[PDB]
C-alpha cells in the first residue's frame, strides 16, 4: 500500500450506503498507477541505481575513478 | 460575527477533506435566511452553527481519529512510553554529551 | 473501447442531453465513475496481460547481471570472437 | 536491554518453572510459545523467531535429569539446547567450565543488547549450590563489570559450612542479591515457591510493561544500592487482594505494605536504608499516592547519612489479566541483615569449634590446610560485612575519626 494522507480518512462516517460503478468492477492486489505514474516510476527506481552513493559523480575525485584506477591496476 | 465567520470555515474544511463538493449526499433539510429583518437571524445563525460543529466534530473524531492521535502525541513527545526514548539515549549516549 | 464509448454515450446522451444539462454534482461523479473505470482496464492488461512486473524482473535479471551462467558461457564461448 | 536467566538446583528449577509460568501468564505466550491476540516487551525476556514462537532465555542447569525433565515437560517451549547435566560440586563444575562458558556465551551472542544476569539459585542446595558458586566467578570473570547480575538466592531454613561457603562468592560477585527466607514465606502462607516467582516477576515490571519511568534495570538497582557492600534487599509483599476485605485504597496499600510481618525475611528494630514500592493497578489516583508518599516517609526510620527519599513506581497491569484489583510489591535495604548473617556465624562457629562432619572434605593434609584456609576467608568476609551493615547505622559513618 501506497500509504498516505488522504488514505488515512476512513469516510465511512458519512452513511455512504450506495457503492459504484458496480460490483461487476474488480479490485486487482495492485496499485493503480496512471500512465505518467508507470514512466515516473521505472525512471525512479532507475535512477536511484544509477545514481547511487557509490556510483555519482561527485582529494577531489569520485570514488567511480577510483574503483576504475584499481580496475586498471588489475588489467595491467 | 464571529459564528458567522467560523460557521463557514468549518463547512469549507469539512469540504476540503472529504472531498465533497456540495453536501447533496447526506439529504438533509434547510431552512435560510428569509430576510436581513427578520426576527429569528441570532437563531438561525446559531443553528447553522451548531450543524458545522456537529459536521466537523464527526469528521475529526469518528473519521480522521483524533482521540488515537492525542494519545500518539502523548507518546511521541511526553514519552508516555519511555522504552524507545530511553534506547535511543542508550545507543547514542556518546555522541550526546559531547559539544 | 467501442464497448465503453457506447456505455457512456448511453449515459451523457440518453439518460441526459450532454454536459451542459448535468449539475455539477453529477459531472463530478461522472467523471469520477470513467476515471475508476479508465484505469481498472489499464491496469488489467499492463500489469495483466503484459506482466509488466515480469519484464521489469527480466530487465533486472539480464542487464544487472544476475544470470551469472548465461554470462560466463557469453564469456567463455566469445574469448576469441 | 534483555536479561538472561540462570537456574542452579531442584530448588532453583521449581522456583524458576513457577516464574516462568507466571511471565508467560502476564504476556498470553501459551506453554508451546504460541502468541495470543503489541505495547508489552516480551522480548527483553523471550526470544521471538520468525516463525512467531516465544521462547525463554532461561538457562537450565542441575546435577539429576528428573527435575529438568519435570520443568521441559510441564513448559514444551523450553529450549532443550539450553539445558546441561559442596567442594566436591564446586570441583565438578571447574571439569564443565569450558561447555557452560560456550553455553552462555551463546545465549550471550544470541541477544542484541544485555543489560543483566538473573539467577535463581538456593544457598542450601548442597551440589548445586557449589555449581552456581562456580557459575558467578565464571560469569563476573568473562564479562567483567559491565553487566551486572541479580541473584535471588534462597536462604536456609553440615549445612552450615555449604552456607558460608556459597555466602562468600554471593558476596564477591554479585551486584544485587535479593534474600528469602524459607520460614517467613511458610509463616506468610500460613506452594511457597508462588511468592518467589510472584516477587521476581514484579520487580521487572516496568521493563516489560514501559511507562513513563524506570525504563532500565539500572535505574530500579541504583536505587537500592547506594555501596556495593550492602547489597543484600529485603523484600516485602502484600498477601491481601483478591478477598473481599482487600486493601480499599492504594494509600492504605503504602502504609500496611511497611509492616514487619509481610517481610519475606525474620526480622527487632531496624534502620531504612532504601525504599521503593510497586504499586500495580489499571487506574492510580496520583492525591491518595502523595498522601500516602508524605505518611511513610514521616513514618519511617532511616539512617542518617541517606537522602531519606520513598520512591513509588506506577506500575500498569497486564491486558491479559481480566480487571484484578490493585496489588503491590515492596523492595527494601535494611539493616536487619546483621541478624541473619549473625545467625549463621554463630551456628557456624558451633559446628567448626566441633569436628563433626569434616572428614567428609578434608581428605589429606593439603586437604586440611586448603579447607581450613578458605573456611578463614569466608570467615572474615562475612564478619566484614557484618561490621559494615553495623557501622551504617551510627551516625559517625562519614567521619574519618
Amino acid at each position: 500500500n501506497k500509504n498516505d494522507q488522504d488514505l488515512l480518512l476512513n469516510k465511512s462516517f458519512m452513511n455512504l450506503s450506495e457503492i459504484d460503478p458496480n460490483n461487476d468492477l474488480p479490485k486487482f492486489n495492485v496499485n493503480l498507477l496512471t500512465i505518467d505514474e508507470l514512466v515516473e516510476l521505472h525512471g525512479t527506481y532507475i535512477d536511484s541505481i544509477i545514481n547511487s552513493s557509490l556510483l555519482n559523480e561527485k582529494t577531489n575525485i569520485s570514488y567511480i575513478d577510483q574503483i576504475f584506477n584499481i580496475l586498471q591496476t588489475i588489467f595491467n | 460575527q464571529s459564528k458567522i465567520l467560523n460557521t463557514g470555515k468549518y463547512l469549507n474544511i469539512f469540504k476540503r477533506c472529504t472531498g465533497l463538493h456540495n453536501f447533496e449526499s447526506l439529504k438533509e433539510k434547510l431552512t435560510t435566511i428569509t430576510s436581513l429583518a427578520a426576527p429569528d437571524l441570532e437563531l438561525k445563525i446559531d443553528e447553522f452553527y451548531h450543524r458545522a460543529n456537529k459536521m466537523l466534530m464527526k469528521l475529526l473524531f469518528d473519521g480522521y481519529n483524533f482521540p488515537s492521535v492525542v494519545n500518539i502525541f502523548q507518546r511521541l513527545f511526553l514519552f508516555a512510553d519511555s522504552f524507545q526514548i530511553d534506547n535511543f539515549i542508550d545507543s547514542t549516549f556518546s555522541e550526546l554529551k559531547r559539544g | 473501447v467501442n464497448q465503453y464509448n457506447v456505455k457512456y454515450s448511453a449515459i451523457l446522451f440518453n439518460n441526459h442531453q450532454g454536459l451542459a444539462s448535468m449539475t455539477t454534482n453529477e459531472m463530478i461523479k461522472l467523471i469520477d465513475s470513467q476515471y475508476n473505470e479508465i484505469l481498472t482496464f489499464l491496469t488489467q492488461i499492463i500489469q495483466g496481460n503484459n506482466k509488466l512486473f515480469t519484464h521489469v524482473y527480466n530487465f533486472k535479471r539480464f542487464y544487472f547481471m544476475e544470470t551469472n551462467d548465461f554470462i560466463d558461457a557469453i564469456m567463455v564461448k566469445g574469448k576469441d570472437v | 536491554g534483555e536479561t538472561i536467566t540462570l537456574q542452579v538446583g531442584q530448588c532453583g528449577n521449581q522456583v524458576g518453572l513457577q516464574y516462568w509460568q507466571q511471565l508467560a501468564t502476564e504476556h498470553g505466550i501459551q506453554s508451546d510459545g504460541s502468541s495470543t491476540p503489541r505495547n508489552d516487551h516480551p522480548e527483553l525476556f523471550f526470544t521471538l523467531s520468525d516463525s512467531n514462537t516465544y521462547t525463554p532465555r532461561s538457562i537450565l542447569i542441575d546435577m539429576e535429569p528428573s527435575v529438568i525433565a519435570k520443568s521441559t515437560s510441564a513448559l514444551p517451549m523450553f529450549n532443550p539446547r539450553n539445558v546441561h547435566l559442596w567442594i566436591n560440586g564446586y570441583k565438578y563444575g571447574t571439569e564443565e567450565e569450558e561447555t557452560l562458558l560456550n553455553l552462555i556465551d551463546r545465549e550471550v551472542d544470541k541477544c542484541d543488547n544485555l543489560s543483566n544476569f538473573q539467577l535463581f539459585h538456593s544457598v542450601a542446595g548442597g551440589t548445586g549450590s557449589g555449581v552456581g558458586s562456580k557459575m558467578l566467578e565464571v560469569i563476573s570473570d568473562r564479562y567483567g563489570h559491565k553487566k551486572l547480575l541479580n541473584t535471588f538466592s534462597i536462604f536456609p531454613s553440615v549445612q552450615p559450612y555449604n552456607t558460608i561457603l556459597t555466602l562468600k562468592r554471593l558476596i564477591d560477585y554479585s551486584d544485587a542479591t535479593f534474600v528469602f527466607h524459607n520460614d517467613s514465606l511458610n509463616r506468610i502462607e500460613n506452594g511457597a515457591n508462588k511468592l518467589i516467582a510472584l516477587v521476581s516477576a514484579s520487580v521487572s515490571n516496568p521493563l516489560r510493561f514501559p511507562g513513563y519511568m524506570y525504563s532500565s534495570m539500572e535505574s530500579i538497582v541504583s536505587n537500592l544500592i547506594p555501596t556495593p557492600d550492602l547489597k543484600f534487599l529485603t523484600s516485602s509483599i502484600a498477601p491481601f487482594s483478591t478477598q473481599k476485605h482487600n486493601y480499599l485504597n492504594e494509600y492504605d496499600m503504602l502504609l500496611e505494605l511497611s509492616n514487619d510481618r509481610y517481610k519475606t525475611n525474620r526480622v527487632g528494630d531496624t534502620s531504612y536504608i532504601s525504599m521503593l514500592n510497586y504499586l500495580i493497578g489499571d487506574n492510580l489516583d496520583q492525591r491518595e499516592i502523595r498522601k500516602g508518599i508524605l505518611k511513610s516517609q514521616q513514618r519511617i526510620s532511616f539512617v542518617p547519612w541517606v537522602a531519606r527519599s520513598v520512591l513509588v513506581v506506577h506500575g500498569k497491569k497486564s491486558p491479559y489479566l481480566k480487571n484484578t484489583n490493585l496489588e503491590g510489591i515492596q523492595v527494601t535495604n535494611n539493616t536487619s541483615m546483621i541478624d541473619v548473617f549473625t545467625k549463621i556465624l554463630k551456628q557456624f562457629d558451633l559446628l567448626i569449634k566441633r569436628k563433626a562432619y569434616l572428614n567428609r572434605y578434608y581428605s589429606s593434609v593439603e586437604e586440611e590446610n586448603e579447607v581450613m584456609e578458605m573456611f578463614n576467608e569466608s570467615r572474615e568476609s562475612v564478619k566484614s560485612i557484618i561490621d559494615e551493615y553495623k557501622a551504617c547505622k551510627e551516625i559517625t559513618y562519614l567521619d574519618d575519626d
